[PDB]
């Protein structure tokens, strides 16, 4: 598990139908939502790549061993069950293992992309904005839709924000 | 001044099990187990067989039921579950074995004993028991022999089947197991009746087993089957005495089907690879909690009703 | 100022294995393979039955030691190592069917064959090696026909049992294989002897044969038992000229129960749900390595002695 | 792998019974320690669904095929044999691949619920505080023993102490 | 004025498959499926008999291309593709599970029946089927007995065989059926013929049968073979007027050993676990698909040619 | 997954050939690269372990003639229960692979994060995150400056003054 997703994040946002991960932002004009492509796309490639192992469909073929319209002789009519029952209780094990393990994994992998996410922000915003441990960055400059739309897109340059940021930080 | 993260949530949520947490929401989910079936036999791009009530033993032996499946050629072969192997009452030895060469077949072709007999012998007995467009009559593959010539001693006999192909043929024989002394000493004469079947692989003695007093009673007329296979180039030898009910034609199967015991109705639109007794199976997922008897290329049976894959992440609602 | 964080540890970790670990020390750990077993069949909540030295063979044609146990209702059923099925020395074809059939029964029922023999007929011939009480006797369930007159020829006899019940019936038959002529001939006479059986599922002929064998509980000659099932409706006859022993009753075997071959005593205050030849296993753990042949539901069996599941995290020590 | 418990931080605490996450606090009045009770609780919940998945097994019915006391048919007795034994080696496998993968993953969640706590504390700390390399927080303002305690609480104001907080670790 | 961190990086990397994804690129990886096998029979290490052109079932009642192979010791017993069971020609019962039971034996041992007839009786019959020095022989460890005088009633006959060992004895006899009423007659006489076998453990008794049949080995008439397994303290009594084929020798099969139908060579060099039709698998991987009928100690099979494992990391090369 | 490995670091370098995880830096002296022991040493043996575990290795017998003719329902049985055996291998044998290949990658990922996180604590507030795996050091740190980064020897506070000054003006 990582720190995100049923963890510092409260919770999620129905709203957002657009994607997976996303940023709502809070400025001078107002209010913003927006999807991040490259991380929802990154989560539905994984998920997907899991359905596929499940539909995997190499098969081989069984012929039938016992009659379903007479009787078969009482001693390997025995063996056949139990076999049979031995490989279905093996098979049931096995499909609840693989599901289990598999949404422990569907549903920790969201969680780090959406870590990821929130980390090449952090990175990008650099000493110009601080964390409120909510996931919400508070940046200490105005930053209008375009800027936003900057942090999104990944195209924010801090140095052209440090110095008026730094000050606000410390005053 | 301030740019949130977050992710979507759902109203609705699936609930899936991990290795954490039974009841563990989450934003979506699919089905691994396949629970529902078409209920009709798929035979597109099959060449199938129907036998509907002909039973697979009565394709080898001739039953009327079997007339219009005594040759063929196919992928598939469908067994029905009251078919009839039988005109005449009696029973195969070795039955299930044989049925299921039958079923793992690719079709049936029939061969000629060229088995002749003599001047004493009446080769052309009927029973009333097979009924054949509405007259007496008898197993098409099979001949009953009686003495020609009532209460007298049925003649020591000698015919061979000599296999010239390079396959293996399947032939069937019967023996007649009389009602009564009365009655086997009518058909074969009061000697001791032996019937002995020689090939260079096979070997094995018959005697007619007589029954006694009522007609009503467990001991009474039946032909009871027997068979093997005989080697290419090898020849099978029956010497007999009365009893015998002799082959007119051996079988030859050819090439490998599948074979479906089910009563479902064939569909030739839709397409499969999955059946079982109550239809076939075509999906994609993994495993089915239909049936644990299924033949072909199938997804494996569990013992659960659902078992659901997440396809989201955790659902968290405000 | 400082504040610090920190997880807690313990002076005695415990090895886990993991993926990338052979020795791998963690805080905690529990046991996911059973190792052990409890030395008692646990019977609470089982209609049960102990055979005790009663072999379940022995129960349908009702040797001396099975006479507690010729008719009942189980859904358990437990058969003992010193278990006697024949008293007068024999064998029985398909031995091993038969007895998996009584073992997964729910109980028997017992029903008269209605047989009676005239005047020709000695019907209760008996022996030492089948003792009752202080004195000579025969299998509770057949009787052994004899010449009343000595030396004279058994005469020829049809008996012939109608199952006229709802479900199938299970009858059972001996033919009698003198060690001696001079033996055969008193018991039967001098004549050829002859025994056939039939019904519609049914046809076969048994012959008597004489031959030196060596003593089982004071006997050279021995005893074949024969069985077969006898549908609802059906008939099945017995013609005989000598040397059968005849069924006086015959078996129904009721729905169904599980059958245990076991070494230890019964406890009926105990409850269990999977047994071994040791007793019984109760635990929660899905492995076991008591046992591989079990019966019930049960642990899968395993080739570990031990498999810890770790309940912690990785041990660091200070 | 996350970051911590066998990792930055140099041990564990044999000392805390108390549960298995903690702070460790050293201020003006003495030191003291407490255990985190809904980070325990959180990877302890998850053990026990592990446990309970592990004997939640319902089961099959199986009925004997090998006779305890008398002899079998050699031929099907050797088919049996063969059975049995490739069903065992199946179960000792699975058996042995839970465990291990179980394990695994039991030993990097506790991990990563003792990196949660950790990251938890550092953002509700915002510029108060600075990290040494071990799990320690070095905090530049003089925190109380009821302010130590409102750290643990998750109360804590990080406005209320950070002028003096950012002067001393400026100065 | 900085410093960077960064992971290694090969120029050609291996694909392998995960969860999520079945094209993803690692620095190396490594085989988990084995493929190759040798196609001799590495015996080293194991004392073994080769059978060569003998059958199994030919030890037992000593057929002479098994004359090489009527007694042994080995722990690994090998069988060939079209081995020899029977000059004369016939069929055993239960074969399969007789030649299970020897492939799994460590050894045999013989023990004589010690059993003489009178002199009604010429034991020594021979036939052009069964053939030592190119000429008329029988099998080694039975006797055909026909009467002395030809075409005269075989007498009446007992023969018992008294296991006074510890262990169980494997003994088979034969029951012969003639090709015609007149050889019939001629070997045994004209009378009803009957074989009786009796043991405390074991009834049985036959006919000998007349039939047309084709020759095999030149002969239409053939010999069925019976066996059963004799107790420690147990006697087994033959009661027949003709077609016994009687038993001088008993069988005993001491310890475990492993069988292997093969038509690889031996190889004295090197060792072995695991083994099939072709030669013999040496690996250390965990499965293989070599073939899915072996023998011995062997990886699991499965219908897969590669399964590659990770070992290294994710590989991204530079742009 | 975690941020390093195909995440926040663009590539791997090939030239780095002693190790699987390593340092590169420039300062006024010039450039160096140099590969992290404890980082390589601890995802090699962690993939080691797996290998152990793969190879570690029940005796069988044949209970299917290779050259005589077996009893057709009987060799039904043996082929249904053979190939149904056969599916459940293959089946594990490839659950197998493609989980602990997705685990090894993962911890590979893992151990590349760690050693990243251990030099940011270390350089403390000396240095600032580029985002690309880099730290930007604002003070003059010559060769032994940065073996004090790779061998763990590093005081920050013995530069923090002046880095401070250089990361506030
Ligand atoms: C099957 O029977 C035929 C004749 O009944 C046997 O064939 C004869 O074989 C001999 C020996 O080669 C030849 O000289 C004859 O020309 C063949 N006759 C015919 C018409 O085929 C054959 O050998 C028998 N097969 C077996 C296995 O006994
Ligand atoms: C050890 O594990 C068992 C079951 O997981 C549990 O009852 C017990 O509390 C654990 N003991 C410790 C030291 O926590
Ligand atoms: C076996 O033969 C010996 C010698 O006649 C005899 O003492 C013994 O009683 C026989 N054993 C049995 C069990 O008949
Ligand atoms: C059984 O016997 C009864 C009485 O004779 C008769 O009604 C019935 O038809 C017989 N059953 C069969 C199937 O012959
Ligand atoms: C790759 O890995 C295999 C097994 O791990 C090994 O034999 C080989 O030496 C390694 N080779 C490289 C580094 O390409």
């Amino acid at each position: 598990l990582f720190g995100a997703i049923a963890g510092f994040l409260e919770n999620g946002w129905e709203g957002m139908v657009d994607g997976w991960y996303g940023f709502r932002h809070q400025n001078a004009q107002g209010t913003g939502q927006a999807a991040d492509y490259k991380s929802t796309q990154a989560a539905i490639d994984q998920i997907t790549g899991k359905l596929n192992r499940l539909v995997e469909k190499t098969n081989t073929e069984f012929e039938s061993i016992e009659s379903e319209f007479s009787e078969i002789e009482h001693q390997i009519g025995n063996v056949i069950n139990w076999t049979k029952d031995s490989i279905t209780d093996i098979w049931t094990y096995q499909a609840e293992l693989l599901v289990a393990m598999e949404n422990q994994h569907t549903i920790d992998m969201a969680d780090s992309e959406m870590l990821n996410l929130y980390e090449r922000v952090r990175k990008q915003l650099r000493q110009n904005a601080e964390e409120d441990g909510k996931g919400c960055f508070e940046i200490y400059h105005a930053c209008d839709d375009s800027c936003m739309e900057s942090i999104r897109n990944n195209t924010y340059d801090h140095s052209q924000y440090r110095e008026e940021a730094l000050l606000n930080r410390l005053n | 001044d301030k740019i949130c993260l977050g992710h979507h949530a759902v109203a609705n949520g699936t609930i899936v099990k991990t290795l954490t947490n039974e009841q563990e929401e989450v934003t979506n989910a699919t089905e691994t187990v396949e629970s529902t079936g078409i209920n009709r036999l798929c035979m597109k791009g099959r060449k199938h067989k129907d036998l509907g009530n002909c039973h697979p033993i009565g394709m080898l032996i001739g039953t009327p039921a079997c007339d219009l499946h005594l040759t063929g050629m196919w992928d598939t072969l469908i067994e029905r579950e009251n078919a009839i192997a039988y005109c005449y009452p009696g029973a195969t030895v070795n039955v299930e074995a044989l049925r299921q060469k039958i079923m793992e077949s690719g079709g049936i072709n029939k061969i000629s004993t060229g088995f002749t007999y003599g001047s004493s012998i009446n080769s052309a007995g009927t029973t009333r028991a097979c009924m054949r467009n509405g007259g007496n009559s008898f197993y098409a593959e099979l001949k009953w022999l009686v003495s020609k010539s009532a209460g007298q001693n049925f003649p020591q006999t000698t015919n061979t089947y000599r296999n010239t192909d390079t396959a293996e043929h399947l032939i069937m024989w019967g023996i007649h197991h009389p009602s009564s002394t009365q009655e086997k000493n009518t058909l074969y004469g009061t000697q001791s009746l032996s019937i002995s079947v020689g090939s260079s692989t096979y070997r094995n003695n018959f005697v007619p087993v007589v029954g006694a007093r009522p007609q009503v009673n467990g001991l009474s007329s039946r032909i009871d089957f027997h068979w093997t296979l005989v080697q290419p180039g090898d020849n099978i030898t029956f010497s007999h005495n009365g009893g015998l009910i002799a082959p007119s034609r051996v079988s030859k199967l050819i090439g490998r089907g599948l074979g479906i015991q089910s009563d479902a109705p064939i569909d030739n639109n839709c397409e499969s690879k999955c059946f079982w007794r109550g239809g076939s199976i075509n999906t994609r997922l993994p495993f089915q909690n239909l049936s644990p008897r299924t033949v072909g290329q199938c997804p494996k049976y569990v013992n659960r009703r659902s078992l659901m894959l997440a396809t989201g992440m955790r659902n968290v609602p405000e």
